[PDB]
């Protein structure tokens, strides 16, 4: 047998404009029992999977059934942006959910956050943070 | 056996925990060496506390108390300080630390050093309103949090369903005194006066059919704590369920 030493290691509802939100957790018993942060991460704003994704799939405009997007985008009907902290609770931590730019049959981010200061261990258990929203669309053409 | 010390823990449910620790002077090891003390010509003690910390038991953890605190000597007193925990769902009953140290006093020397750390766990344990039906639960998106002016203002009353049939419901206010020792009648006059007369709902019968903005206007002064008449009815019987949540100063 061979081991070695144990390492010491809200649904809103927001209405096809900007909005805002705010995290402050105490998930964080990752290094030596939620001691403080490693380094900050002032308000880091989600939407640019939706839009890399919203954006080139209707400028697809080639033979759009051959499907050079080939895998399965049931993954990309949530977006789940991530926020991998460096090397008590969650310090700074918002998001402005902007559905300015949005889809309308999305339900949630579930925002998965490496919570880790390990340098380098390729060990960093990440806690992911969903959202379980709604839009209510308001308006057409 | 010198200083008796105890932990208050309050559970605040709309905050964070507050415990506070508090130091006390034991009255009954007061005496034995107060005895010793006028024996040498001394009235009271001299204990110096110098280093006084609460830590967050774990494996390894510790916390800061909520304001601040000096390097203190006292004679017959007693001091309390107070320090935030984490308000926990369910089922983790927290632990801490608490060392103290007490430095004992004679004539400019022999200072009979003492320290005393007792852990133990910080767990004294003694605003949706559901609709008591079909869980057609109400929260007000901003509950009290109002300082209005005897101006106009809007509200947020987010409805949230079983999506079986959404539109069903109307809100009203009911501007009338309810019919109801004898200044128990008069507080229940002046609390029933100041309810039904202090504040409009400028939409009336707004006949909701899942956010709502309820415009006021509210004419009179006060502290509305948890803002009465404000009822609903539903398609069934008589749902004519409260709110019983939000509060606004209106000065």
């Amino acid at each position: 047998s061979n081991p070695v030493e144990e390492e010491a290691e809200k649904m809103t509802r927001n209405s096809w404009m900007m909005l805002d939100g705010t995290k402050t957790d105490f998930h964080i018993t990752v290094r030596n029992k939620s001691l403080s942060c490693a380094i900050n991460h002032i308000k880091i704003i989600p939407m640019n999977n939706i839009e890399q994704m919203l954006k080139p799939d209707y400028w697809k405009k080639m033979p759009p059934d051959d499907l050079y997007i080939m895998e399965k985008q049931l993954d990309w009907l949530s977006k789940s942006c991530v926020r991998i902290i460096k090397l008590i609770t969650f310090d700074l931590e918002l998001d402005n959910t902007a559905v300015p730019f949005n889809f309308t049959g999305f339900d949630l981010l579930i925002e998965y956050g490496m919570s880790a200061t390990d340098e380098s261990c390729i060990y960093l258990k990440k806690l992911s943070i969903p959202y379980e929203v709604t839009l209510r669309r308001t308006i057409e053409v | 056996l010198l200083n008796m010390r105890l932990r208050n823990i309050s559970l605040k449910s709309e905050h964070c925990i507050l415990s506070s620790l508090d130091f006390q002077t034991s009255k009954a090891s007061e005496q034995l060496t107060k005895k010793f003390i006028y024996p040498q010509e001394h009235n009271s003690f001299l204990k110096l506390n110098f280093q006084e910390i609460s830590y967050k038991l774990i494996d390894g953890t510790s916390q800061i108390e909520l304001d601040p605190i000096c390097p203190l000597k006292v004679p017959l007193t007693a001091f309390s300080y107070d320090s935030i925990s984490a308000t926990f769902k369910l089922v983790l009953l927290p632990k801490s630390t608490q060392p103290h140290r007490v430095k004992i006093t004679l004539a400019y020397e022999l200072e009979l050093h003492p320290n005393l750390k007792l852990p133990v766990r910080t767990s004294w344990e003694t605003s949706l309103v559901n609709s008591k039906l079909s869980n057609v639960k109400f929260k007000f998106i901003n509950s009290n949090i109002k300082v209005i002016k005897g101006e106009k203002f809007t509200m947020r009353l987010q409805i949230i369903n079983s999506s079986s049939s959404p539109l069903d419901l109307v809100v009203y206010y009911n501007n009338t005194i309810n019919p109801i020792t004898l200044e128990n009648q008069y507080q229940l006059h002046n609390k029933y006066r100041k309810i039904a007369e202090g504040i409009i709902l400028l939409s009336n019968d707004y006949k909701i059919p899942y956010f709502a903005d309820l415009r006021f206007i509210g004419i009179m002064s006060g502290y509305y704590g948890t803002l009465s008449g404000l009822k609903v009815l539903d398609l069934n019987t008589n749902e004519l369920i409260e709110v019983g949540n939000g509060a606004s100063v209106l000065i």
